[PDB]
């Protein structure tokens, strides 16, 4: 019903855009703590235990 | 006397009266301009709408 104007809910909808990309950068870190396994196959040995 | 200055000011009175009511309603216009596009809200049109009246 229009008690607020189309550029400040563009300006708010590109905050919520904005941050919710910053959520995702800072999602991919926590996905990068577990280190998932690049391919699929034959594992050799761990080089370093856990610790290091 | 009374009647002949008041009929000597009323048209210069009523001249600044109507250039005020014609620049409020310019000002009222282009709210509504602001208005129309979207950057501006509703409330503020309202307000250009009472100074107006």
């Amino acid at each position: 019903d229009q008690a607020v104007s189309k550029q400040q809910y563009a300006d708010a909808n590109a905050a919520y855009l904005q941050s919710k990309a910053a959520v995702e950068q800072a999602r991919i870190n926590l996905r990068y703590t577990k280190v998932l396994s690049p391919i699929s196959g034959r594992i050799g040995r761990s080089a370093v235990t856990e610790g290091a | 006397a009374d009647g002949l200055a008041a009929r000597g000011t009323f048209t210069e009175q009523l001249q600044a009266q109507r250039d005020l009511v014609k620049a409020s309603d310019e000002y009222y216009q282009l709210a509504d301009k602001r208005y129309r596009t979207g950057v501006d809200n509703y409330l503020t049109l309202l307000d250009a709408q009472r100074s107006l009246f």
